[PDB]
RNA sequence: AAAUGUGAAUUUUAGCUAAUCUCAAAAAAUAGGAUAAAAAUAUACAAGGAUUGUAGUCUGAAAUUCGACUGCAUGAAUAAG
């Protein structure tokens, strides 16, 4: 036999479930080391829309945060743990796209708008500015955090009856919890106006909105509950209905075929999800809100795909706006367009995100020194170094060359 | 007293020529917006830019020549020591003197860094020679260190111990917030490495007499 | 020529192919920062504003200096 | 380049015998994202890709002794010595 020589054969409580995911995506909002900054004021009902904050920093109310949080509104990358108290740079982008919000849901009219830029511009941060200006003026707030939690294939799903459409119950029960809470206020000055035949339990006409979204307890009758509440939110003519805010973040994984296989093996369009088909029609304008609001959709660039849809949509829009007599066209030999999502970005607006002004870099920079956390003389030949090396002032390479560094 | 820029640069004592209002003349002076104070200081060496325990600290995170990640690592960890609560100095484990106080570390990440290593790092080293104590025993022999000796001895021991601890989460972070958080039981002198640096100061003591033993001494002169 | 010329079939509905080229996009300096005569007063105005936007600061005493900051709030036995 | 095939590859040759045309695309990195009681409590058997079955492709009279790759299935040792 062998002769050869081999090493003979031959601690700690192991964390729970989910302990280690929620490790990596808890948010931290606030940090007892870090300086209260002196002169910072909170934001008013009516400040994200005055021309004359454009430049200055202002601190979230305290409610606000807390529907903030409640939908997901802050993610992991984000650097705000590092401050004392969550605040957000007035941006000219900002009280452009607030003051149509105001415009909307006071005329009734509903603008459905996109929103683009480069890596890290503010694009998932301005929907945060643009749900801050909804919680504060009594709207209807319906965010879905991350897109691509709808079509990488990773909850539950179910299809419709006589119908293309797929449902996603596990995911509806968890987006109704969600938002309760972020809108409890508003919820509760609402009742019901419509008799729901089809739901978990027995709901007359004219009861607490409130109840009708505690109807769905399990997974299953989530959808009805939602499609119910759909009705009720867009009631055609009843006092009382405040515009609706149907944000969607990552909107380049819904412009695309989903990983979701049919029976047959074949992929599901993303356009077919029933959920992902709500979002689509209203920014399409086929869904009207009679009481009017807003749809916004943010692209992102960390982990989205490429579309070359929506990157022609976006292009071709940018055209007609500037007046270009030549607009972008298809190239006529590729296979990677997509007539449904040519359909849907047919109309929608664009709004292109860039690095921020030398004026409204001051006003983030003295935020960040007068918190102790940027130990330098905050002037003109500072601002020009880190509006330079950021590339023009964009807000997130801004960040890791003044408070992610390894010099303080 | 509104300001207008005839007496901008007078009542601001901001000087014009830095601001290139009123620039130099080149074909004179050879400048043109004032010549930068010789010598400079030593972090605008682009060589030098980082401190020297923290620059040093971060080349013993790499490996394989991946600078870039122990430079982000670096960055978490002077993160988290800046936003973890204050410290609590044990009276046992005194630490470097002349550091601030506690309550000054949370601010300065860097200081909270250096003060942690320059108070594990030993002082001494144990040199041996070949036999010399007897029956082919070593005589070991105490001698003093340099400080990049004495920091990089020091920081090598917190990653020792930090390598063998357990995962706790998920996510870029691991790494960097395990080895913080060693860095905090450092300078609480409630870590592990205060036995190793303990451990080392015993033998020093406990042969500094052979620092003349008769072996040292008689090497080829007993002919 | 011949078969260009013939009247048969015009391939209008085909769209011309260029997937065998690979075009080349060439970058140029901006035009917009020549130092010309015009953009010499350009500048003068920016390098105007820029004193008198931190000569406001310094007057006011709004200029903000982290490294003074984090100092007296240390020294001032704010920190505990 | 185009077309065909899940893939190896095939069909057909535009150009170049070359600082011109072609092989040809760098990877690590950078930035996001997913997965954890990520093997020792057997209803939670990790990572790993050896061994073998089977269906194919390319080169060449010729691939059995005795070739190189591809698909599907199989899923060994291996706790850093
Ligand atoms: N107005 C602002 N005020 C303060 N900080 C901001 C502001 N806008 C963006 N930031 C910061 O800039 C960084 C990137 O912002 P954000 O995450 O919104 O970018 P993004 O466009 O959504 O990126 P991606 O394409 O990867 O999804 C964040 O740290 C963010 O806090
Ligand atoms: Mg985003
Ligand atoms: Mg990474
Ligand atoms: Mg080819
Ligand atoms: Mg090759
Ligand atoms: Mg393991
Ligand atoms: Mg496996
Ligand atoms: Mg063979
Ligand atoms: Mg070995």
């Amino acid at each position: 036999q062998k002769l050869r020589f081999k090493k003979t054969k031959k601690s700690g409580k192991p964390p729970l479930p989910g302990e280690r995911k929620a490790y990596r995506k808890k948010i931290v909002l606030s940090n007892n080391n870090a300086l209260p900054v002196p002169g910072l004021e909170t934001l008013r009902p009516n400040d994200l829309a005055k021309q004359d904050n454009v430049g200055s920093v202002k601190a979230l109310p305290e409610d606000v945060v807390d529907a903030l949080r409640a939908m997901e509104a802050f993610k992991p990358t984000q650097c705000w743990g590092i401050f004392r108290q969550p605040s957000v740079l007035i941006r000219q982008e900002t009280v452009d796209l607030t003051k149509k919000m105001k415009a909307a849901g006071a005329d009734g009219k509903t603008i459905r708008m996109v929103i683009e830029g480069n890596r890290v511009t503010g694009k998932s941060l301005l929907l945060l500015q643009a749900m801050t200006h909804a919680f504060m003026n009594d709207w209807v707030v319906l965010h879905i955090p991350e897109a691509q939690e709808l079509t990488t294939a990773v909850t539950e799903y179910a299809p419709i009856e006589n119908s293309p459409l797929w449902t996603q119950p596990t995911y509806t029960l968890k987006l109704l919890q969600s938002f309760k809470r972020a809108n409890e206020k508003v919820l509760s000055r609402m009742n019901t106006v419509y008799s729901h035949a089809d739901l978990p339990q027995i709901i007359p006409v004219n009861s607490p909105l409130l109840q009708l979204i505690n109807s769905a307890k399990e997974a299953d009758g989530a959808w009805t509950v939602f499609q119910a509440l759909w009705r009720e939110l867009n009631a055609e003519n009843v006092p009382g209905r405040p515009p609706i805010l149907f944000s969607l973040d990552g909107l380049a994984h819904i412009m695309k075929v989903s990983d979701y296989r049919n029976p047959a093996f074949e992929l599901i369009h993303s356009h077919d999800l029933a959920l992902v088909k709500l979002f689509t029609d209203c920014l399409s304008g086929a869904t009207v809100m009679p009481n009017g609001g807003a749809v916004l959709g943010a692209t992102t660039r960390g982990n989205s795909p490429r579309s070359a849809s929506m990157e022609l949509a976006i292009a071709q829009r940018e055209a007609e706006k500037a007046g270009e007599k030549e607009v972008p066209q298809r190239d006529p030999y590729s296979k990677k367009y997509d007539d449904r999502v040519e359909a849907v970005m047919k109309s929608v607006e664009i709004l292109r995100l860039k690095g921020v002004s030398k004026t409204e870099a001051r006003g983030l920079l003295e935020y960040w020194a007068a918190s102790g956390m940027l130990k330098k003389r905050v002037d003109e030949s500072m601002v020009s170094e880190k509006w330079t090396l950021s590339g023009n002032g964009v807000v997130g390479e801004m960040e890791r060359a003044s408070l992610l560094t390894m010099k303080a | 007293v509104e300001v207008t820029p005839e007496n901008a640069a007078a009542l601001s004592q901001l000087s014009e020529i830095a601001y290139g209002v009123k620039a130099a003349d080149v074909a004179i002076e050879g400048h043109k917006y004032g010549l930068p104070t010789l010598p400079l200081p030593s972090e605008l060496h682009h060589k030098y830019r980082y401190s020297e325990v923290v620059n040093h600290a971060t080349k013993l995170l790499m490996k394989d020549g991946k600078l870039s990640k122990a430079q982000r690592d670096m960055a978490m960890i002077l993160n988290y020591l800046r936003s973890s609560p204050p410290p609590k100095l044990n009276p046992s484990r005194p630490l470097i003197p002349g550091h601030p106080p506690a309550s000054h570390l949370p601010l300065n990440p860097v200081e909270y860094l250096t003060v942690a290593i320059d108070s594990v790092a030993p002082l001494i080293k144990m040199r041996g020679y070949k036999g010399l104590a007897g029956g082919g025993r070593s005589l070991e022999v105490p001698q003093p260190i340099p400080a990049r000796q004495r920091r990089s001895t020091a920081f090598k021991w917190i990653l020792d111990v930090v390598n063998k601890k357990p995962s706790k989460g998920s996510g870029r972070t691991m790494f960097a917030h395990r080895v913080a958080e060693e860095i905090v039981a450092v300078v609480e002198g409630r870590s592990s490495v205060w036995d190793k640096r303990m451990l080392i100061h015993k033998l020093g003591t406990a042969n500094r007499a052979n620092l003349n033993s008769p072996a040292l001494q008689l090497k080829g002169k007993r002919f | 020529i011949a078969a260009a010329k013939d009247p048969k079939d015009t391939f209008e509905d085909i769209p011309l192919d260029t997937r065998h080229h690979t075009f080349t996009k060439k970058i140029s300096f901006p035009k917009e920062w020549l130092l010309t005569e015009e953009r010499k007063k350009e500048l003068e105005a920016a390098r105007q504003q820029a004193l008198l936007k931190d000569a406001e600061k310094v007057v006011q005493g709004a200029l903000v200096d982290g490294a003074d900051v984090v100092k007296q709030y240390l020294e001032s036995g704010a920190a505990e």
